[PDB]
């Protein structure tokens, strides 16, 4: 599996994970935020 | 009067004789079939 | 002559171009005929 | 007559159908077979508006040559109850196709490449979706907009109210956008070249340094010689090929208010906020 | 340009079938007028 | 199976261009400037330098205001929600103040800061004719490129800026949102009476028409003519190679005319103002000297009349 | 009619206003036809196309305008349309014969039409002397003089990914048939749009080695699989292709010469290509 | 007037005659069609 | 440049594709004629 | 008439005529289609 | 004329009428099933 | 009529007729479905 | 005022004056017939 | 002040000042029909 780095270049594997995780992180906080049981900052009622 | 094929290309006005008169004869027919009095197809009292 | 056809050749495409002219023309005169033997298309003074 | 150059250029050849039958000229006009079709198709086609002006206004404005009504669904209509706007409508698609048919002869004749009949051949395929496709997809002929200067702009203002709000369509949104791109590259298109080739007076004619050099001064970027062509070509096509989608969408795969599509954005789980 | 005979000859040609067109109008035009006059009066028609 | 021109297959990378040399007043300039492989699939893959003059830089700080007014405005028009302001995107704007107004200053919260913001993108587009008129001169070039953008401004300061003061009322100039302007644009068309009717509406969309039409034949004809070196354009026109005889004979045996390679691009050159100039002044013309373009378009015989088909609604009021 | 704009019972400004602009319009239109007509008029018509059998030349409407004077920046002045253009399309002996004597007949070429320059195969009269950038530096030139240039856009693409990113030099070259003509040997390159404009080849699979021809890139189809294919012409057509006057430099007349020469392929490469479908 | 085909191509006016007849044809049937009185197919009473 | 002979033969292959047609074309219009007259009278068909 | 194809090219006029008289055929087919007579699918009374 | 000999053309013209031959033999059998189903050439009455 | 292949390419000539019979057949199929009697999917009923 | 020809060029401005005369000529007429004074073809009381 | 003529082409400043002139004679014939006491045409009593 270390055989992915010499195929792979690292720097464009990282950034495009560190890109995939600031997004999917966005969206999934954004998700929570819309949602009325998990929006920890509107203080809903369970 | 054939002094005028001296100065016009005889050839070149006829051509344009023909298809200028095609319009204009097409012109006048369609002129008469807009009228009430003159549409020969529908025959309206005169 | 600015289309390459002689005195003979013109005057030999003339004759049949005139007669394919008179057949055509002839043709559509018997057809008129008949059209106005079905229905004339010149109306009267009270019309159709 | 002739240009000073075009003697060398008008050879034998190229031709699609037809070929040494009809391969001449007419003045600066090429014939060809589908020149003879679409002369044909277009005289015909005008004939046609011309009698149906006759039969309603000679009003160059006013005359309206109008489909039939959608209850006679596909079927040909009698003439003057939108017949004859069938009539035309297939003389004017045989006028277009044929066209375009000529111009790749006349690419072929002189080396070119397809690019210009394909590219006409998006403006056909925009118009055969306004009178063919849509009407098809709809059931009846009697959608298709009808032949008038003035008619066909109430046709387009209805068609476009018929959901309510027409600018909310979003792929009438993009074909805007690309119709108002394309003359915006246009004008600097055009506006670059006789800059260059018509400087302040008494300077030189410019190079293609100084076109690169100017529109990265002025927006950082140049498209290059090659790309602003290959751009307005783009843009100029997908401003056709939107447009035909805008049309086509409006009615058999949308019926309800334009603005009502935007719904599902509204309704994205991300930023909903309730 | 031309000359005074091919000119004459371009006109006697034109004039051949100026005189034909001329005289079958003329006489449609007569006909026409014999079904229905184009000039109306006061009145009308 | 032939090369289209759609794409370039084989490129090659000199060094960075810094561009022909400004005489020695103009600010230097950026020293910014990359390759993009993907740019250079479709033309010139250079990206940058941008030159930043005095004109640029004051530019940009008019229209970052103008920004900054309208962006802020729009978040706190949906409780600064950042959820909201993407959900409303195509919804929010800043919108003109309301007819009580008229022509004069307006508070912040009504209508005031779309004064402001208007002002300031005024002032940045006509910095930006500035610079773009500085920067053709400064290359020796000519002010083509400038005065077809001053066109566009024309239309853009009618609409937003002269129509509105003759009607005597900043509420009739058009808000600062995506979906709230074209409400605008549709709403324009339902006060005045179908703008269709407008002939310089007409016109304007014929230019309109004509320039898609003109960039597709012209774009065509280049790509076409491809083979024998046609982008070139500037040799064509100073040394006619064959590519500008084909162009040229392409045409006129296709439509009995044709242009030359200078003369295509004053054909698109004006084909492009000619549809914001007409337009602008067809905007001008309503509201001012025509209140309803359908029955103007009545008075002038040009509305079509159609036969009966349903029963003709009467007005329960009249 | 009565209200704001009304000019008499009738007239009102927008309709004023609007037949301002038709004359603006029409105006422009008679400039825009005038500009249209600075190359190639005043138009010739030949002995075949009047009755006067005479040779005349034709203005048409509107005329063209006076001629139109272009300053290069290498210290010359132009006369469009320029006078030796004419001078060299007016004098030349074609070729080719019309298949009728009428005007508007196809030109039918007698020898071989692509070496001769008829119809695709035409080649305009241009400068000799090779272009130069605005630096001073010529303009088109191969990559072995001009080593400022690599071969694709991006090192990363055309290492890891070379099929979007091809370097063609050392690829095969095939002509419309399949015929192996040579190998690229060198790519031309404008100084000007940073563009390759030419694929320079050996002639080894129908010639020689040593024999360098230009391929221009335009009608080439750099393929995936290391070969360049030309469905322009035959593979042995490649021996005809103009070579080069000075084997590092190529002028404008040149260009033509070998952009007409493949353009000629297009209806004489082969058999049928200038005939129709059906 | 034989004379006339020394100046045109045979050919020529054989196409150019034959597109008229062809298009008058179509236009004078289609028009008949249009009127009730002639639409033949329509079978109108007189 | 075609010569009288070919001429000749392709009015040949003309002429028997032209009858063939004619024959079909004849036939059917008699077929379609004892199915339904297309020549109204007076009162219609 | 022989002589008709030394005018016109025989063969590009046999194409010509096949691609002419299919527009035709379908051309009249359809307007049959169209009346109420002669619609031989729709069987309308005669 | 396009490169065929006159054995080659012959035996082409004999399998284009063999093939046009079935291709109407089948078309002529798929009418007569599809006039036995519902008659297409209505009477005086109509259908 | 085997003459007529030495003036036309048999490949072309296929390719033009199954084109042909393509259009053809498809617009027949779908002008009976368009028919309220040879509409077979329909269940028309006479 | 003969010098006014050394400045404008004599052939051109005559044609200029033609068209310019004939743009001004059909203004003034058409001025003449939008009014009720002077509408000449309506013929309305003075 | 004729050193203006060596500054600017007398041609070049004639058109430009006549192409003014009657732009603006249009214009302010135009204005005064507008206006109901100077339109001459319209007949308006003062
Ligand atoms: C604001 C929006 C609304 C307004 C929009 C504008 C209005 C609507 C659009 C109309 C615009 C175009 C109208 C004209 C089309 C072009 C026709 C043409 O040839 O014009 C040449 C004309 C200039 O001619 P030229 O090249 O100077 O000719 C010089 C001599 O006449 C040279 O003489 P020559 O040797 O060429 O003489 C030729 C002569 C000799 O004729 C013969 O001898 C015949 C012999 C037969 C045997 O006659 C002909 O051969 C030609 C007759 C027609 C032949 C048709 C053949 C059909 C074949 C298939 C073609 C299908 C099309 O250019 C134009 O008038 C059109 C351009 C202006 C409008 C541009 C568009 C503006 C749009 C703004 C929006
Ligand atoms: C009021 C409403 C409108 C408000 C608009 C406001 C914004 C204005 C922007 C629109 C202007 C676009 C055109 C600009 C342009 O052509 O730039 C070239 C030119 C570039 O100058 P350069 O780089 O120093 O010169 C380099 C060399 O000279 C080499 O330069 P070149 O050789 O390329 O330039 C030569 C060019 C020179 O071009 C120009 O001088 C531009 C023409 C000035 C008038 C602009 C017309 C458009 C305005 C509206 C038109 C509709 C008015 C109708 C009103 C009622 C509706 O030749 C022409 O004259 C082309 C125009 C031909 C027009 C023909 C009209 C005939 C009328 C007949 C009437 C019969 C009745 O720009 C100017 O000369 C600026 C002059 C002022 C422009 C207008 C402001
Ligand atoms: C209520 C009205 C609605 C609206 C309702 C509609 C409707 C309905 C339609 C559009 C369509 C369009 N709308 Mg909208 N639209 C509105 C407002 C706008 C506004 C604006 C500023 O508000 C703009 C810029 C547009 C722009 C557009 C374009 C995206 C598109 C028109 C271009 C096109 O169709 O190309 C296509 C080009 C063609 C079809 C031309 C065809 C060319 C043919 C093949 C060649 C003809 C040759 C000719 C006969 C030759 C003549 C003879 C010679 C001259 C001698 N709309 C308003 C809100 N809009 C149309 C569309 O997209 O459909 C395709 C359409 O049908
Ligand atoms: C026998 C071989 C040829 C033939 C050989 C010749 C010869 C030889 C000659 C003619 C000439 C003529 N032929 Mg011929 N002609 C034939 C058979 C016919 C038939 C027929 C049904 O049999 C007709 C109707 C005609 C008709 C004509 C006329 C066009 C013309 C004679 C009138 C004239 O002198 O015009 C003169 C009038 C003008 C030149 C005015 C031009 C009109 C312009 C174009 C302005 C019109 C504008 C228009 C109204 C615009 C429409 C309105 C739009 C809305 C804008 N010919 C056959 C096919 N014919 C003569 C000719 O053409 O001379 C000039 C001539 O010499
Ligand atoms: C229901 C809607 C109405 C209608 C109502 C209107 C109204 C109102 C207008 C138009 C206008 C136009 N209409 Mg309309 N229009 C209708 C239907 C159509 C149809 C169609 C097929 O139906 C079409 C093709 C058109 C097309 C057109 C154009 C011809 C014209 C716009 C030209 C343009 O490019 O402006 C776009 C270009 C500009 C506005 C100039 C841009 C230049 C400026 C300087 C840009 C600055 C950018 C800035 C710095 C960016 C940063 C800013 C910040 C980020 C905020 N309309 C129907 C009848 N239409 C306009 C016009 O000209 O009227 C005659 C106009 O005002
Ligand atoms: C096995 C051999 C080949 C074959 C070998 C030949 C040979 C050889 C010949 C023909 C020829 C013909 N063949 Mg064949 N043909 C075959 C089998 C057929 C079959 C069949 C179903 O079996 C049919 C119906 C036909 C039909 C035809 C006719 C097109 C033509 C005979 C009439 C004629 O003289 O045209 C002449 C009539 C015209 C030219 C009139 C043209 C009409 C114009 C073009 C009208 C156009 C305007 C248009 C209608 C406008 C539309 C506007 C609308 C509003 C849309 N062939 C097979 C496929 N055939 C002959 C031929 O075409 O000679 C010219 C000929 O020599
Ligand atoms: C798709 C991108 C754009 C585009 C591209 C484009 N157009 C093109 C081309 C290209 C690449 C050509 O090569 C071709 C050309 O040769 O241009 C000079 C053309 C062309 N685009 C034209 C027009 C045109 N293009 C338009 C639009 C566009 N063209 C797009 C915006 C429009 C619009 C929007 O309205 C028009 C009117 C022509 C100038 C020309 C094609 C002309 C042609 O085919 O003429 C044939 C001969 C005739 C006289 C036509 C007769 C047709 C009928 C028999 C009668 C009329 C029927 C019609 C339905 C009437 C409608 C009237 C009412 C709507 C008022
Ligand atoms: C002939 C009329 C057509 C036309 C023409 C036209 N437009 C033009 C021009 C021309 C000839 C120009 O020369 C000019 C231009 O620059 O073109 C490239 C322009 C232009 N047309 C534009 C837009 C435009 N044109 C339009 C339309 C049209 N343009 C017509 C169709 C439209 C429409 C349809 O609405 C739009 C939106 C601009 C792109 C440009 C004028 C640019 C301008 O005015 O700039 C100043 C304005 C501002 C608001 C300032 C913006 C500042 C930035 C937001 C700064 C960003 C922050 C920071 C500095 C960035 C770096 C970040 C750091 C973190 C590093
Ligand atoms: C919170 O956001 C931040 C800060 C993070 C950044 C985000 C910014 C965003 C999202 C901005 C979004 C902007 C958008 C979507 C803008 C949309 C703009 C559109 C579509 C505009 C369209 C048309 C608008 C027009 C035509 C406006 C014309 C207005 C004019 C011409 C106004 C002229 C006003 C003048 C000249 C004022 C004069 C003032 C005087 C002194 C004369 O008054 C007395
Ligand atoms: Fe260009
Ligand atoms: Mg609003």
């Amino acid at each position: 599996m270390w055989r992915l780095w010499k195929l792979y270049d690292p720097r464009r594997v990282l950034i495009g994970i560190f890109s995939w995780l600031a997004v999917l992180a966005l969206v999934i906080h954004f998700i929570l935020l819309s949602t009325d049981r998990f929006n920890w900052v509107g203080g809903a009622a369970v | 009067m054939w002094r005028m094929w001296k100065i016009l290309d005889y050839r070149r006005t006829v051509v344009l004789a023909h298809v200028g008169m095609a319009v204009l004869a097409l012109l006048i027919h369609f002129i008469l079939l807009s009228t009430e009095n003159f549409n020969w197809l529908q025959g309206n009292p005169y | 002559s600015l289309t390459g056809l002689s005195d003979e050749e013109a005057k030999e495409f003339h004759s049949i171009f005139m007669q394919s002219f008179l057949i055509f023309t002839a043709v559509a005169v018997v057809a008129h005929f008949l059209a106005w033997a079905w229905r004339p298309w010149i109306p009267g003074a009270e019309g159709y | 007559a002739m240009l000073d150059f075009e003697k060398k250029y008008r050879v034998r050849g190229g031709t699609l159908l037809g070929g040494d039958l009809f391969d001449f000229w007419i003045g600066p006009f090429y014939v060809g077979i589908f020149g003879v079709l679409t002369a044909i198709f277009a005289v015909l086609g005008t004939v046609l508006i011309i009698y149906g002006a006759s039969q309603d206004t000679f009003n160059l404005w006013q005359i309206s040559i109008a489909p039939p009504d959608l209850s006679y669904g596909l079927a040909l209509a009698p003439m003057m109850e939108g017949g004859l706007w069938q009539i035309i409508t297939v003389c004017a698609l045989g006028a277009f196709i044929t066209w375009a048919l000529r111009q790749a002869e006349i690419s072929k004749k002189l080396g070119m490449g397809y690019h210009v009949p394909v590219a006409f051949a998006v403006a056909i395929l925009a118009y055969a979706t306004l009178v063919v496709f849509r009407p098809l997809l709809m059931g009846a002929w009697g959608h298709g907009f009808p032949y008038g200067i003035l008619s066909h702009l109430d046709w387009v203002s209805n068609v476009g109210y018929q959901y309510l709000h027409f600018h909310y369509n979003p792929a009438h949104m993009l074909a805007v956008t690309f119709f108002f791109t394309t003359t915006l590259a246009l004008a600097l298109h055009g506006g670059l070249i006789l800059s260059v080739t018509n400087p302040k007076k008494g300077e030189p004619v410019k190079t293609a340094e100084h076109e690169n050099t100017f529109f990265r001064d002025v927006i950082g970027y140049s498209i290059g010689s090659l790309g602003i062509h290959r751009l307005g070509l783009f843009l100029a096509l997908n401003a056709g090929f939107w447009s035909a989608v805008c049309i086509i969408i409006s009615g058999p795969f949308w019926t309800r208010g334009w603005p009502e599509w935007w719904n599902w954005w509204l309704n994205v789980p991300i930023w909903s906020w309730g | 340009n031309v000359s005074d005979e091919e000119a004459k000859e371009f006109h006697a040609m034109f004039s051949q079938a100026f005189t034909v067109y001329i005289g079958v109008a003329v006489v449609a035009h007569i006909l026409a007028w014999a079904w229905r006059p184009w000039i109306p009066g006061d009145e009308g028609f | 199976a032939e090369y289209q021109n759609i794409f370039t297959r084989v490129q090659v990378r000199g060094p960075t261009d810094p561009g022909v040399e400004l005489p020695a007043a103009d600010w230097p300039r950026t020293k910014g400037a990359t390759h993009s492989w993907l740019l250079g699939k479709i033309g010139d893959a250079q990206v940058g330098p941008i030159y930043l003059g005095t004109t640029g830089v004051m530019s940009i700080l008019f229209g970052i205001v103008s920004i900054v007014i309208i962006g802020m405005n729009m978040l706190a028009s949906v409780d600064w929600s950042p959820l909201e302001f993407i959900r409303q995107f195509f919804w929010v704007a800043l919108e003109p103040p309301p007819p009580e107004y008229g022509l004069s200053l307006p508070p912040l919260n009504d209508g005031g800061w779309w004064l402001i913001a208007g002002f300031t993108l005024t002032l940045s587009v006509l910095l930006w004719f500035a610079r773009t008129y500085n920067r053709a001169r400064a290359l020796g070039l000519g002010t083509h490129v400038a005065w077809a953008f001053a066109a566009a401004i024309f239309l853009f300061l009618a609409i937003g800026f002269i129509w509105p003061v003759l009607m005597g009322s900043w509420a009739k100039s058009v808000p600062f949102g995506i979906f709230p302007h074209l409400d605008w644009t549709t709403a324009f068309s339902l006060r005045y009476g179908n703008l269709y009717y407008n002939p310089f509406h007409m016109l304007s969309i014929v230019f309109l028409f004509g320039s898609a039409l003109l960039f597709a034949m012209h774009g065509a004809t280049i790509l076409a003519a491809g083979r024998y070196n046609a982008e070139r354009e500037i040799e064509q026109i100073t040394d006619r190679g064959t590519a500008a005889e084909r162009s040229a004979l392409f045409w006129r045996w296709t439509m009995g005319f044709n242009a030359t390679m200078e003369s295509i691009h004053r054909w698109g050159y004006w084909f492009a103002i000619l549809c914001v100039i007409t337009g602008g002044i067809g905007i001008l013309l309503t509201g001012t000297v025509v209140e309803n373009w359908y029955l103007w378009g009545v008075h002038h015989g040009i509305a079509p009349e159609y036969p009966e088909f349903f029963t003709p609604a009467v007005d329960p009021a009249a | 009619m009565e209200g704001t704009g009304a000019l008499t019972d009738y007239m009102n400004v927008a309709q004023m206003t609007l037949y301002a602009f038709w004359l603006f319009l029409a105006g422009l239109i008679v400039y825009l036809r005038m500009e249209d007509k600075r190359e190639g008029y005043p138009l010739q018509a030949e002995a075949n196309e009047n009755c006067n059998r005479t040779p005349e030349k034709k203005l048409g409407f509107p005329a063209p305008p006076s001629p139109k004077v272009f300053k290069l920046a290498d210290g010359r002045s132009i006369q469009v349309p320029r006078a030796e253009k004419t001078d060299y399309e007016l004098n030349t002996q074609l070729r080719a014969e019309p298949t009728a004597p009428w005007d508007g007949a196809p030109l039918e070429p007698t020898g071989n039409p692509m070496v001769d320059g008829l119809g695709p195969a035409a080649w305009a009269k241009r400068e000799d002397e090779p272009e130069v950038t605005h630096g001073g530096k010529q303009k088109i030139c191969p990559l072995r003089v001009a080593t400022e240039f690599e071969v694709g856009m991006s090192r990363d693409v055309a290492r890891f990914w070379p099929e979007i990113d091809p370097d063609p030099r050392g690829y095969q070259v095939l002509g419309c048939d399949g015929k192996v003509a040579g190998k690229i040997v060198d790519i031309w390159v404008d100084r000007g749009e940073l563009r390759p404009m030419y694929l320079e080849m050996d002639l080894s699979g129908v010639g020689s080695s040593g024999d360098r021809v230009l391929l221009p890139i335009n009608f080439a189809r750099v393929g995936y699989d290391s070969k360049v294919r030309v469905n322009a012409i035959t593979g042995q057509q490649f021996t005809d292709v103009p070579r080069l006057r000075e084997a590092d430099r190529i002028s404008p007349q040149e260009e033509d010469f070998i952009t007409g020469y493949f353009g000629g392929g297009v209806l004489y490469a082969v058999p049928g290509r200038t005939e129709p479908f059906l």
